């Protein structure tokens, strides 16, 4: 077997600036026919994988020449000279000298300036309530960087373990993220409390922003 | 045109079997080593097994994690590739790609679980700075995926359909939202179109400010 | 058309 060790696991690059990805193999990728079967694939967000580079250094059609591949034996590198927005996604190396195995993947995001989210809170609808459950949703819109803290408070008491968050891929026009956080409470427990607050901490915000409502 | 099209993905019980198929065009299939590669939800690509040429006696080899349970086969006359999967396990849940590595298609999705198909309930996230938000909560479906559009595809800009999350219940949920200049409420109507093919279920939900 | 280059087929 040949284990492929890919680093780094993630890259955050300003457009205009270069990106570099290492792939190392646990044994030589030099095949017995004198050729070296190291390939790079890109999987763009929500797409199928597609090959970019084959035989170490050769570009598939339609691949910009900003992309280059190098190396030999156990050591290979993918370089992107001047990142552009279309480069975003997960890169994998994949050897074909002994069957196939893949690198663990390198997630490329575009670096951009800080942008604070705008925040919205939605109570559970009346239709949901009938049925036994209450979902309280907090939406964070168009922010960068990805890192954010979203905290729920019910009549001032900090919740834990009862919310789940979900994040979009980088917006393809402005490179920001959006996030939703959903608090699950029983219907009876929802109707027993008054003040529902989503508090958001993020480096684009002077101090934490709170969106809240009262059940009435 | 190079084309690779997987089929036969679906939900099956732990321990059951399933047989995937794959048709290919636009390259010399009979001269190509052909593979199955899979991707478990939210994880990396994993080579599953390979089949070589007639002149290699159609030699096959398998990932250690599927060895003895899966069988790759091919039929160069039909430009087809097959995967017979027995003794299926939970962790075999993935998208399955039929690929020579040079070229790739869309994949077929395999879900290994004991849970029954359930269509979603759709709940409004009502609106009420310069921008307003609204949306739809698509809650308690199994299995993935659901599809959400707005106004039959006419409303697209400002839309954020989030990655589904798996609840402690074993059922999935997601929200789809749209951010809109405040005044476009009252001048636009908002209906989310939700489709869940596994349960053969379609829902449309007009979203509007509560009173 | 083209021959495979991801592996030594
Ligand atoms: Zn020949
Ligand atoms: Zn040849």
């Amino acid at each position: 077997d040949i284990v492929m060790t890919q680093t780094p696991l993630s890259l955050s690059v300003t457009p205009g600036q270069p990106a570099s990805i290492s792939c190392k193999s646990s044994q030589s990728l030099l095949y017995s026919n004198g050729k070296t079967y190291l390939n790079w694939v890109l999987q763009k967000p929500g797409q199928s994988p597609q090959r970019l580079i084959y035989l170490v250094s050769k570009l598939d059609s339609g691949v910009p020449d900003r992309f280059s591949g190098s190396g030999s034996g156990t050591d290979f590198t993918l370089k992107i000279s001047r990142v552009e927005a279309e480069d975003v996604g997960v890169y994998y190396c994949v050897q074909g000298s002994h069957f196939h195995t893949f690198g663990q993947g390198t997630k490329l995001e575009i670096k951009r300036t800080v942008a604070a989210p705008s925040v919205f809170i939605f109570p559970p609808s009346d239709e949901q309530l009938k049925s036994g459950t209450a979902s309280v949703v907090c939406l964070l819109n168009n922010f960068y960087p990805r890192e954010a803290k979203v905290q729920w408070k019910v009549d001032n008491a900090l919740q834990s373990g009862n919310s789940q968050e979900s994040v979009t891929e980088q917006d393809s026009k402005d490179s920001t993220y959006s996030l939703s956080s959903t608090l699950t409470l029983s219907k009876a427990d929802y109707e027993k409390h008054k003040v529902y607050a989503c508090e958001v901490t993020h480096q684009g915000l002077s101090s934490p922003v709170t969106k809240s409502f009262n059940r009435g | 045109e190079v084309q690779l099209v997987e089929s036969g993905g679906g939900l099956v019980q732990p321990g059951g079997s399933l047989r995937l198929s794959c048709a290919a065009s636009g390259f010399p299939f009979s001269n190509y080593w052909m593979n199955w590669v899979r991707q478990a939800p939210g994880k990396g690509l994993e080579w599953v097994g390979q089949i070589r040429l007639k002149s290699n006696n159609y030699a096959t080899h398998y990932a250690e994690s599927v060895k003895g349970r899966f069988t790759i086969s091919r039929d160069d006359s039909k430009n087809s590739l097959y995967l017979q999967m027995n003794s299926l396990k939970t962790e075999d849940t993935a998208v399955y790609y039929c690929t020579p590595i040079d070229y790739w298609g869309q994949g077929t999705t395999v879900t290994v679980s004991s849970a029954s198909t359930k269509g979603p309930s759709v709940f409004p996230l009502a609106p009420s700075g310069g921008t307003a938000a609204l949306g739809c909560l698509v809650k308690d479906y199994f299995p993935e995926p659901v599809t959400v559009s707005w106004n039959s595809g006419a409303l697209t800009s400002g839309v954020h359909t989030f990655p589904a999350v798996l609840q402690s219940s074993g059922l999935y949920s997601l929200s789809s939202v749209v951010t809109v200049p405040s005044s476009s409420l009252g001048t636009q109507t908002y209906i989310c179109n939700v489709n869940h093919k596994p349960s053969n279920t379609k829902v449309d939900k007009k979203v509007e400010p509560k009173s | 058309d083209t021959s495979q280059t991801s592996s030594p087929s």
